[PDB]
């Protein structure tokens, strides 16, 4: 799943 | 030749726009009082213990180090302590007119949940008070369950394991939420695009602006023009620019919603 940042 | 924000407020009106998503950031917080916690001039780090960079508050291996930092926002930012203003009152309005698709926010304060935007209408990206869970044996809690140890100062203990109860915060290098990924759907189906109080400097929420089909409005709402809507300008876009209140306060006044918002915001205060 894509990162904060 | 470009479009006036009028010129959005009567396709909001007309329902010619009726599938609008909504993002947001700090300067819908700011209002109701908040901490600007994102600005490293905030007082908040005057009181912060000893914290090396701003950043590291939501860092995982810095909150294992000294969870302290963390837990003094938490303490501020708790629910019940801060209530929605009329930006997110106009939010709530635009849902309850059926005109709303997503509100995505950056924010982690649950103004938008307190308005009473039910949570199908709602991406808390950054995360949650409302929930926490363990950082060892991964059990989770109602935020109510650390309540007491938060607002007295105590680093909330899990009964089972010792491990410290963390608020379920997205920190830096974690996954974003699930719900995130909605953008995938989400933008592509808008047929409005409203960005209001962001500066949109946070990825990677602030790209998401580009994700919307080219023919559709994009309606910025902040005190200044952010980057990436300007350095891709497309044709649609209007820049509603100053005081993010009063900015809402000239839309609420051109859809000519002042007296439902009255009406709305009347009918909420009693909760709070
Ligand atoms: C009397 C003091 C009030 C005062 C004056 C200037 C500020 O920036 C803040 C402030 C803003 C955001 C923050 O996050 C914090 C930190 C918490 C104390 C302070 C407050
Ligand atoms: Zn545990």
């Amino acid at each position: 799943q894509p990162k904060k940042x | 030749g470009k479009l006036s924000l009028q010129d959005v407020a009567e396709l909001i009106r007309a329902r010619a726009c009726q599938r609008v998503v909504v993002m947001v950031g700090a300067g819908i917080s700011t209002p109701s009082g908040i901490p600007d916690f994102r600005s490293p001039g905030s007082g908040l780090y005057s009181n912060l213990y000893d914290l090396p960079y701003p950043e590291a508050i939501f860092e995982l291996p810095f909150f294992f180090h000294n969870p302290k930092p963390f837990f003094t926002l938490a303490k501020e930012l708790y629910p019940g302590n801060y209530k929605p203003n009329v930006t997110h009152y106009f939010l709530r309005l635009l849902h309850d007119k059926g005109l709303l698709l997503r509100l995505y926010t950056q924010n982690i304060d649950g103004l938008e949940r307190v308005s009473g935007i039910p949570a199908s209408k709602l991406v808390e990206a950054h995360g949650t008070f409302a929930s926490a869970t363990c950082t060892v044996c991964q059990r989770p809690f109602p935020g109510e369950d650390i309540r007491a140890d938060v607002m007295a100062d105590r680093v909330p203990r899990c009964p089972v394991c010792t491990g410290v109860v963390k608020p379920d915060i997205v920190f830096f290098g974690e996954p974003l939420p699930q719900r995130f990924l909605l953008h995938v759907v989400d933008f592509p189906m808008a047929d409005l695009l409203l960005i209001l109080g962001t500066s949109l400097e946070v990825e990677p929420f602030a790209s998401l602006t580009e994700a919307v089909r080219s023919s559709v409005p994009r309606l910025l709402i902040n005190r200044d023009l952010v980057g990436p809507l300007a350095w891709h300008p497309r044709s649609r876009d209007v820049a509603q620019l100053g005081d993010v209140v009063h900015g809402v306060e000239s839309l609420v006044e051109l859809l000519g919603w002042t007296e439902e918002m009255r009406d709305l915001v009347q009918r909420e205060t009693g909760k709070l």
